[PDB]
């Protein structure tokens, strides 16, 4: 047995409505549960058997379907909803889970603040220099990121993360660090941050290593 | 209120042996059937094993049958899981889950289990301090080269907690490097100290790290 | 008798709610106004997310047949988390039952599902709703902690119900651990007071419900249905549950003590899948004051007069005595497949007559299958059996079959006259029906005639219309319109006289009445009040001398009645109708004078004197008795002649015999009236001087029990006469006896044994059977062949045990049964024969020493067996003679009876005695 | 000449012919109101009316079609015939009758149909896996019983609602046994999987292919299942040339008719089939289960028999529903199921060991009387049937069939057949009550002389107000003339007391608690004999104080039945055969045996008396079954051999007999050897 889960992701704007769809290979009856996990959480049952739901879930969340076709549909979507969902089918062995979607919610657009790190001393001393570049508190999750070292592109060495979704401002943060050699950082006198990013013309934060 | 409490993951060399416990309270622990379920890195989740109330019947993922054992002890509310020959698709965060009739109704916290021939290695905490002016300073601490996750960052020991940001590790040959950083006021920094505290439970280190202008 | 069929108030709902499973009458203290409850569980509703919820509807019984919900509820279902059933109201089945008191109205939903917070499991708990005048109550106690099948999670609660006296709710929940089932029981006070709706799980202080039971009672399902009664004597109502498949699918029904939940009686069905407790029903039939239990078995089978199993359906019915000693009687349906076990119930007093009664449903009767309810009266003895009316279906199977009676309700007076209806559900066709009862009027007539005795020369009326004068006589109508209830002051009847009946079928017309020249007369008499027996009279004439031959024969002088309908009936179409045992024929003989010497007085000289043909009657049995009775005539002769004679019930008379040319074939009638028993003979109505007649009247006497010594007959013979119209009584006795011949018999299980027995062979202390010998069993017994039982008898065994110094037979046991106890004077298994798992050749009692047995044999039946086995093994060393080879021998044992004493102590009593000799041939076979 | 219609026919010409059958009535003037009138045949031929005016109707039996008896099953082409007559020709006169006969025999390899319906339940999982070997198996064994059987097959595993089957609490439920680490099947109700087939192999593979369901309710659907395979013909493959054999294997007991009512399930199972296309029934989930009444209808109607393949703990519910579904079987199954060969054949054996009819479509107004014979040429009255047949024996029913009264003019047909059997004899039944001349009349007030009266049968007879000899006396005062033959001997009565002697006839004038019949008032339809304070107990009609008895009863009083399952034993013996049978009841047998059936017997010699007649005759050629042909069918024991008489610590009676060769021989009689009785007689007797 194979669970489908689409879509994969999902971007909703606040008040509008959305559905998930799984599919199993064969026929289920009534055999699928659905689950939302958020950030460093564990998964909550928010419907089972298809359609009934649990204790403390909004009704909101409706669950509906049979053998083959299973739909979890959330009326007005709100903030608090963001998350990933899975399906899991409870018919035959093993137990399987769908792939799962993300939902994302929409809001404005926020352009970065971008802050841009020289390597401390005590790094430079064990003979490694890490340049760190943060990208806070922007909208779409989208975003650009290159190091320019005397003004040329590198990709060798750097290294992003980007947050999950903020549950209070639906914003996101990323990080951008590039590592070097102490040796081949001391070759290079302007180190460069550039965020292209929608709100505009990409932001740009620098460090001159002989200032 | 239903309580679920996994604990005994860590890192395991290749073809190890590992066992996870998972205690439960709250609940008539003997009157319900248990499952381990697994996140896998790629966020995807993946039925284990289940136990039936009374121990009695088992099941198991068809990869994983032969290699893995669950148990449990009815008197002692604790649920078992005695991994052996593990592989680097074993890696994953287990959790004990309760049922209902085919759902995981209940499920624990997690307990992060790494299988990997790498080495235990702490974290070297780096300090992000701004360049040689506004209303409000940003400020880091890199953490870099440490095995495995997880590690936790606290500014001034909790006491910050407005203005920071922990990015996810990313792995990069066997070791991982996470940044952390805190908006404070510009009036108050370097005026009071901003303090990174890092700690690595698999190595039992922590890392205080005062942030100081350049 | 007095349930129309005519003019019923028919309810019904919405097609395919299956209204009619249940029907109840709601009478609050609030009003005047009563109301009919119809359920219908496949009802939809108002109740958002919910379907075929059920529903209970109230209707107005004066005309206004719109049915109407009762708000129990509107909102859909519980909610934890939202839209999610913490209940499932649907499919539950609301109105599957229903009952109610007073102010009260409280509905089953036996299929009403819950969610427990404690696990994802949907239950069949099973529920009701409480409607308190405006106050909405959830009675659930069968849901708790109790979660599953092991539990109260699958008690359905619901398909039975009742109320105690005062006010304890009686909730069935058949479907309880295991479908053992459970009576649950609270007083519906405390489930109003102690609810919290934030709590589906509330326990009451007074819930009283059946015990867990053991496997062994598994799937019985004791709550399938049930009724309440004064079952243990006084106090609290007992609560009387069917078990249907209790007693290996037999089924059963458990009378509960009220307050304590122990069982108080257990009554048991006869046959497998009869279903005995699919209607349980209570009432004091016998108008005693005691509630008896009526117990419908619907799928019974019965045996055809062809051996075919049939099934009708069975009413059990046990009745109440104060020792708890349940009497029965058994009701069943006439027609195959005509469930008359589906239901029972209380119709009250139907005729207004001092006894409670019921109406049996049998709802898959009749061509067209319908549905038939039967309607009877109780009797002091019992139920009469018999119906003598029905209410059928009116409405022929949609899809389905209506099942009338399948549900039903009475014993309310809902109209002004106190005469209960019948609620009679008819779910197969989303209908109830009302039928009502009429008033019932006695109506006492008499018909007298003054010159009952006719003189054809007294002529002094007058014809109207001629000069001439005419022989004639006063004949005399009165009425007694006796009511109970509310019926009409002013009652109208229509009676018609008819004089001399017997001969306008085509004979001369003898008599006449004088102003309307013919043979009858009619009349509409206003009777009024009861008791105002107010009459008419007319004047008949004999016709002319001249013309019409007859002298002897009687003229005969009828009423005949008809209560009319309309002019006697209220405004609501209520008509009223006579009292079915009472007769609306009445009838006077008259006669002519014959003989009678110049004085013109008929003086009979009745003698009756008789001949028995046997003598005696023998105790214990149905003994033919015939007796000549011989009617005389030495004077004048008499008028409607007839044989009286008083009879003892046990008595039980055949007829007047046809087999004797020598005696005259008289009819012959029997009857019981006002405390007797008798045989009428008809001896010819116009009796004349000099008639013999002489005729044999043939009975069977059973008398069994410990009674006179003789049986007395008492005989007199009469007329209607002017004079001397009864005969001395001649006093006849038939002596009874004791008779009581007891045969014995016995045998020996082998007849004979051979010497040469594989592997037997002497021990100096044998053990175990194989070195001690073969096993013999001697059977002896007392056989009672004759009529007479008796009290005390004496079985005397006399065992050969010592031939010489050989011990021969060594009893291993006495196997005694039947009220039998054997006393030994010599060792019974001297030998320690620890075995169980079961002159020379006469070896006699007169030979070998025998050990003496006797056996008290205590009371016995006729036909019973009174039997005494010894069982007893032959010893090796005293059969293989070490002297000179052997010899054969006859092993003799010998019984002998004697009959002593007889419960009939005061009759003749002669001993019984008589023995027999039973013997075993030991021989070698090979030499 | 004057005999009984001389005074109760003489007013009607359908009385005279209702009153008796030796009457007739002369027409055409014949004997034109001559003297004498209707008495005997003989006196009115001897009195001018030998010609056929005579109206002088007779009963007859005739046959109408009697297609001989088969010896053979497999002999195909005419239809294989199990019965010998097989359409009757019967004709009736009031208060008559007459005789016919039915031969039934067990026809040898008559073929069979079986199906083999199967518990579900997951219990029987084991049972699913060691029937593979099954069918092909069966059929073998079965090759000596016939050379064509078929095979079939289906399942049960109760009705698909709420209370029965897990509720569906959950989803997990809707495809269970989650709950164990396995997985079994939803539930169905009943289903229909492999219709009967000569392909035999098929059954195996089907069997292999199949897999069982959870139940919670521990009560089967096994009585919807059995009703659907025994009404269901047309899928279930039974030809009606062929025994039909439903096998119901359980390892439970079952639901049975209104337990339905936890489900909601009220409607009454009409006993129909509902099985659609899907090979499913449909109304599982809405009709009632069926009743025993039901099953019992619908198999003896259809011909099929039941076999309960049931395992030991449960057998005594199904013994005693047997004893209320007449005509079924039960056995023991093992717990592995690989008795049901032996099960079966064994089942199949005792099925054809018993010859028994049945009536269909009897009418209230006739009567039929059985004798059976059972042995030799000998009758036993009061049966239907006969007991203790071999495949290719005989069975020879005697049937008197009589007519009370004078029933409507219509043509009936009397179905009698043994059960289980496809043929049948079909007796056409007609009542010749109606003298031509009856319906040969034309009244026209005119042409009774000069009156107004009515005319049948060649004389005229006047009606009230006009009545006389001929035309006279309308009413009475004419009457004082004429003298006339009012009565017996001329012993001068009126008219025998309730009556007066009218112009040559008497009229009665009584109308009082019923009728008065015949010319001198002789019949009184109200004076008979009382059994228990009623007239023949209610089981009759009189006339002129002769009760008629209704069917099935006879006597003076109506009392006593024809009806024997009253006075039958549990071993289908009537009397247990030691005994008579006598008014439903039984007469004791000289050695003293007693009780409604002859039960007990504690005087009669121990059971190895009664045995060794048996060894006596079956092996040693002597004794009274030897010389009564007997034995072959009175010994259904088992009787072996044996060198030794051993010690087997069992219940082994140990009998023994000295011989006509002055010859010991011991035996031993053991019992119940899996419900069969085993004799072990000694290969070596003792001798001189």
């Amino acid at each position: 047995l194979v669970m489908t889960q689409t879509p994969a992701t999902l971007s909703v704007t606040p008040g509008d409505s959305v559905s998930l769809s799984c599919r199993a290979s064969q026929s289920i009856s009534n055999h699928l549960h659905w689950y939302q996990q958020k950030s460093h959480e564990s998964p909550r049952l928010l419907i089972k058997y298809a359609s009934q739901s649990i204790s403390g879930i909004p009704s909101r969340f409706s669950g509906s379907g049979s053998g083959t076709d299973f739909t979890l549909s959330i009326n007005s979507v709100e903030t608090e909803d963001f998350g990933m969902y899975f399906c899991q089918q409870s018919n035959s062995w093993p137990h399987t889970f769908g792939g799962g979607t993300k939902l994302e919610i929409k809001r404005a657009d926020a352009a970065p603040t971008v802050s841009i790190f020289p390597p401390s001393s005590e790094q430079l001393t064990s003979g490694g220099a890490s340049v760190v570049c943060f990208l806070n508190n922007f909208y779409p999750k989208d975003i650009n990121v290159k190091w320019k070292i005397d003004g040329s592109e590198r990709q060798n060495g750097v290294l992003n993360s980007w947050t999950d979704q903020d549950s209070k401002d639906s914003t996101y943060s990323m990080s951008s660090t590039l590592t070097l050699t102490k040796d081949e950082y001391e070759r290079h006198n302007s180190y460069t941050c550039e965020a292209t990013h929608k709100t505009s013309s990409p932001i740009v934060k620098s460090f001159n290593r002989n200032e | 209120e239903v309580q679920l409490e996994e604990s005994g993951g860590g890192l395991v060399k290749p073809g190890g042996s590992l066992k996870l416990s998972c205690a439960a309270s709250g609940f008539a622990f003997s009157s319900y059937d248990m499952s381990w379920v697994r996140q896998i890195p790629e966020k995807r989740l993946e039925w284990v094993a289940k136990v039936s109330s009374g121990g009695g019947s088992t099941y198991y993922l068809d990869t994983v049958q032969g290699r893995f054992t669950i148990s449990r002890d009815n008197a002692k509310n604790t649920l078992y899981l005695q991994m052996s020959s593990l592989n680097s698709e074993d890696t994953a965060m287990y959790y004990c889950a309760r049922h209902n009739y085919g759902s995981f109704a209940y499920w624990g916290q997690g307990t992060l289990v790494t299988v990997s021939a790498a080495k235990t290695t702490p974290p070297s905490v780096y300090p992000l301090a701004p360049g040689s002016t506004n209303s409000m300073v940003t400020l880091g601490c890199l953490v870099k080269g440490y095995f495995p996750e997880p590690v936790t960052v606290t500014w001034n020991s909790g006491s910050l907690s407005s203005g920071v940001h922990t990015f996810p590790a990313v792995l990069q040959s066997d070791l991982y490097t996470l940044s952390s950083s805190v908006t404070v006021p510009s009036s108050t920094w370097p005026s009071e100290t901003v303090t990174c505290n890092v700690a690595h439970p698999a190595s039992s280190t922590k890392v205080d790290k005062k942030i100081v202008p350049r | 008798f007095n349930l129309d069929v005519d003019s019923p108030a028919e309810y019904s709902g919405p097609e395919g709610s299956y209204f009619g499973f249940a029907v109840d009458f709601f009478v609050p203290s609030a009003s005047s106004r009563m109301f009919l409850l119809v359920g219908a569980p496949k009802a939809n509703t108002t109740q958002p997310g919910i379907v075929e919820g059920g529903q209970v509807l109230k209707c107005d019984w004066s005309s206004t047949r719109r049915c109407q919900p009762i708000e129990f509820d509107a909102t859909g279902n519980r909610d934890y988390a939202k839209d999610d059933p913490l209940e499932f109201k649907s499919h539950q089945w609301f109105g599957a039952s229903v009952r109610s008191k007073q102010d009260k109205i409280l509905a089953c939903a036996p299929l009403y599902h819950w969610r427990t917070e404690m696990k994802q499991e949907r239950e069949p708990v099973g529920t009701c709703f409480l409607q308190d005048g405006t106050k909405t109550v959830e009675y659930a106690p069968c849901r708790s902690q109790d979660i599953d099948a092991d539990g109260q999670g699958f008690c359905q609660g619901g398909f039975s119900i009742d109320f105690t006296k005062a006010d304890r709710v009686l909730l069935g929940g058949p479907g309880s651990f295991y479908w053992q089932g459970q009576l649950i029981s609270d007083q519906v006070a405390e489930i109003v007071s102690k609810y919290d709706p934030n709590v589906y799980s509330i326990k009451y202080n007074n819930q009283l419900a059946t015990r867990t039971a053991q496997a062994i009672f598994d799937d019985s399902y004791l709550g399938y249905s049930v009724a309440v009664g004064d079952f243990n004597g006084d106090g609290i109502d007992d609560f009387v549950s069917g078990v249907p498949r209790a007693a290996r699918t037999l089924g059963m029904v458990y009378i509960y003590d009220g307050k304590n939940m122990s069982s108080l009686y257990n009554f048991t069905g006869e046959q497998m899948a009869a279903y005995f407790g699919f209607s349980v029903a209570a009432t004091d039939i016998n108008g005693d004051d005691y509630a008896d239990v009526f117990i419908g078995a619907p799928l019974f089978m019965d045996r055809g007069s062809d051996g075919k199993l049939q099934e009708v359906g069975q009413v059990s019915v046990s009745l109440q005595r104060a020792s708890g000693d349940f009497q029965t009687t058994k009701l069943n349906g006439f027609e195959v497949f005509a469930r008359f076990g589906s239901a029972i119930a209380p119709l009250g007093d139907l005729d207004q007559d001092g006894f409670n009664d019921i109406a049996i449903a049998a709802p898959y009767g009749g061509e067209d299958k319908k549905g038939i309810v039967y309607i009877f009266n109780g009797r002091s003895t019992g139920l009469n059996a018999v119906p003598s009316q029905i209410l059928e279906g009116q409405w022929a199977a949609r899809s389905m079959p209506p099942s009338f009676g399948y549900s039903m309700k009475g014993a309310t007076d809902i109209d002004k006259n106190g005469y209960p209806d019948l609620i009679v559900g008819a779910f197969g066709v989303d209908r109830a029906i009302l039928y009502r009862a009429r008033p019932v009027i006695t109506v006492n007539a008499g018909l007298e005639v003054y010159p009952s005795i006719l003189n054809q020369d007294n002529k002094t009326c007058s014809l109207p219309g001629t000069a001439l004068k005419v022989s004639c006589f006063n004949v005399r109508f009165c009425l007694k319109a006796d009511g109970k209830g509310v019926l009409p002051r002013k009652l109208n009847f229509q009676v018609e006289l008819l004089l001399d009946k017997l001969k306008q079928k085509g004979a001369i017309r003898r008599a006449l009445f004088l102003y309307s020249r013919s043979p009858s007369h009619s009349k509409n008499m206003t009777i009024s009040r009861g008791g105002l027996m107010q009459c008419e009279e007319l004047i008949a004439y004999l016709r002319d001398e001249s013309e019409f031959r007859d002298k002897l024969t009687p003229i005969t002088i009828f009423m005949e009645y008809r209560l009319d309908y309309r002019t006697a009936a209220d405004t609501t179409g209520l008509q009223p109708i006579l009292n079915q045992f009472t007769p609306a024929n009445i009838s006077r003989q008259a006669h002519i004078l014959l003989d009678c010497g110049e004085d013109n007085v008929c003086k009979p000289k009745l003698e009756v004197s008789v001949d028995s043909d046997q003598k005696k009657i023998y105790i214990g049995d149905d003994n033919p008795l015939t007796l000549i009775v011989k009617a005389q005539n030495q004077g004048e002769g008499a008028y409607e002649a007839e044989l009286i004679v008083s009879i003892p019930l046990q008595a039980d008379f055949i007829g007047v015999v046809r087999n004797n040319e020598a005696l005259a074939r008289l009819s012959c009638a029997f009857k019981t009236e006002n405390q007797t028993r008798q045989v009428v003979c008809d001896l010819g109505n116009p009796m004349k001087a000099g008639t013999q007649l002489l005729a044999g009247l043939r009975f069977s006497v059973h008398q069994q029990s410990e009674m006179d010594t003789s049986v007395k007959f008492d005989l007199q013979i009469q007329s209607s006469n002017l004079f001397d119209k009864v005969s001395p009584v001649v006093s006849h006795k038939v002596d009874l006896a004791v008779l009581a011949a007891v045969e014995i018999r016995g045998v020996s299980s082998p007849d004979h044994i051979f010497l040469p027995i594989p592997n037997w062979e002497h021990k100096e202390n044998p053990e175990t059977e194989e070195d001690v010998g073969p096993v013999v069993q001697h059977i002896y017994e007392l056989r009672n062949n004759g009529p007479s039982s008796f009290s005390k008898a004496m079985l005397h065994l006399q065992w050969p045990y010592k031939y010489n110094n050989n011990t021969l037979l060594y009893i291993l046991h006495y196997d005694i049964d039947g009220p039998m106890n054997c006393t030994s004077d010599m060792e019974i298994n001297p030998l320690r024969i620890k075995i169980s798992s079961l002159d020379i050749h006469t070896l006699g009692c007169g030979v070998a020493q025998c050990l003496k047995i006797v056996c008290q044999v205590g009371r016995l039946d006729r036909g019973k067996s009174a039997i005494l086995y010894v069982k007893s093994l032959l010893w090796t060393e005293t059969f293989m003679n070490k002297e000179n080879q052997n010899h054969s021998y006859s092993l003799k044992s010998s019984a002998s009876f004697n009959v002593i004493e007889f419960p009939y102590k005061n009759l003749p009593i002669e001993d019984i005695t008589n023995s027999t000799l039973v013997t075993t041939n030991v021989t070698w076979g090979i030499q | 000449g004057p005999n009984i219609c001389t005074t109760r026919g003489v007013s009607s010409c359908q009385q005279c012919l209702a009153v008796s059958p030796m009457c007739a009535w002369c027409s055409d003037e014949a004997l034109p109101l001559g003297s004498p009138r209707c008495d005997l045949k003989e006196n009115l031929l001897k009195d001018n009316c030998a010609p056929e005016s005579i109206e002088f109707p007779v009963s007859e039996a005739r046959v109408l079609e009697d297609r001989p008896l088969s010896d053979k099953g497999s002999g195909d082409s005419s239809q294989v015939t199990q019965v010998s007559p097989q359409r009757i020709a019967l004709r009736l006169r009031p208060d008559d009758s007459k005789n016919f006969s039915i031969q039934v025999r067990q026809v040898e390899d008559y073929p069979v149909d079986i199906y083999y319906l199967m518990d579900l339940s997951y219990s029987m999982k084991d049972d699913l896996w060691s029937i593979q070997n099954l069918g092909t198996k069966l059929a073998t064994q079965m090759r000596k019983l016939t050379s064509n059987l078929r095979i079939g097959f289906g399942a049960f595993v109760d009705k698909p609602v709420s209370p029965y089957m897990y509720i569906s609490p959950p989803e997990a439920l809707e495809n269970p046994c989650y709950d164990m680490k396995t997985t079994c099947l939803p539930m169905f109700g009943y289903k229909h999987v492999l219709t009967l087939t000569d392909q035999v192999t098929r059954f195996n593979e089907e069997v292999k292919k199949q897999s069982v369901s959870r139940n919670r309710d521990a009560p089967e659907g096994g009585f919807d299942a059995i009703m659907q395979a025994t009404v269901c013909d047309e899928k279930i493959g039974w030809r009606n040339d062929a025994s039909h054999l439903l096998v119901f294997t359980t390892d439970a007991k079952t639901h049975i008719a209104l337990d339905g009512r936890l489900a909601g399930i009220v409607q009454p199972n009409d006993g129909q089939c509902h099985v659609g296309s899907d090979n499913h029934y449909s109304a599982s989930t809405t009709m009632d289960y069926p009743s025993l009444g039901l099953m019992t209808e619908k198999l003896s109607q259809k011909n099929i028999n039941l076999i309960f393949a049931v395992t030991e703990n449960v057998v005594n519910l199904y013994q005693n529903y047997s004893e209320l579904i007449p005509g079924t079987t039960v056995g023991v199954l093992s717990m592995d199921s690989s008795n049901v060969l032996q099960l079966i054949v064994d089942a199949y054996g005792k099925i054809r060991s018993k010859v028994e009819l049945e009536v269909r479509d009897l009418p209230e107004e006739l009567s039929l009387s059985f004798n059976a014979t059972c042995l030799n040429n000998e009758v036993i009255p009061g049966l239907k049937s006969c007991m203790g047949l071999k495949i290719g024996d005989t069975v020879s029913f005697s049937i008197e069939a009589k007519v009370r009264g004078c029933p409507q003019e219509k043509e009936k047909s009397f179905t009698i057949k043994p059960v289980g059997f496809k043929d049948s004899l079909i007796v056409q039944v007609t009542f010749d009550c109606d003298c031509a001349c009856q319906a040969q009349a034309e009244p026209n007030s005119h042409r009774c002389n000069n009156g107004n009266g009515t005319f049948e049968c060649g004389v005229c007879r006047c009606g009230p107000g006009w009545l006389g000899s001929q035309c006279e006396c309308s009413e009475e005062d004419y009457r004082p003339s004429q003298q006339d033959e009012c009565s017996p001997r001329e012993g001068q009565p009126v008219c025998s007391q309730r009556g007066e002697c009218l112009c040559g006839q008497c009229v009665c004038h009584s109308s009082d608690f019923g009728k008065i019949t015949g010319k001198y008032c002789e019949c009184d339809d109200f004076s008979c004999v009382r059994y228990k304070g009623e007239m023949c107990s209610g089981h009759g009609q009189c006339s002129c104080g002769d009760c008629l008895c209704d069917s099935d009863w006879t006597g003076y009083y109506c009392n006593c039945t024809t009806r024997t399952d009253t006075c039958m034993s549990s071993n289908g013996l009537l009397c247990s055969g030691r005994g008579k049978c006598e008014c439903g009841s039984c007469v004791c047998i000289q050695p003293g045996s007693y009780g409604d059936t002859c039960e007990k017997c504690p005087t009669c010699p121990d059971a190895c008396t009664f045995k060794k007649e048996c060894v006596e005759c079956k092996k040693f050629d002597r004794g009274a079954l030897h010389d009564e042909n007997t034995c072959n069918r009175y010994c259904r024991d088992e009787i072996e051999s044996v060198k030794e008489l051993k010690d087997t610590g069992k219940d082994a009676v140990n009998c023994t007999y000295k011989n006509e060769d002055d010859c010991v021989v011991r035996f031993q009689y053991y019992e119940d050897s899996s419900g069969k009785s085993i004799l072990y007689v000694v290969e070596e007797p003792e001798c001189p």
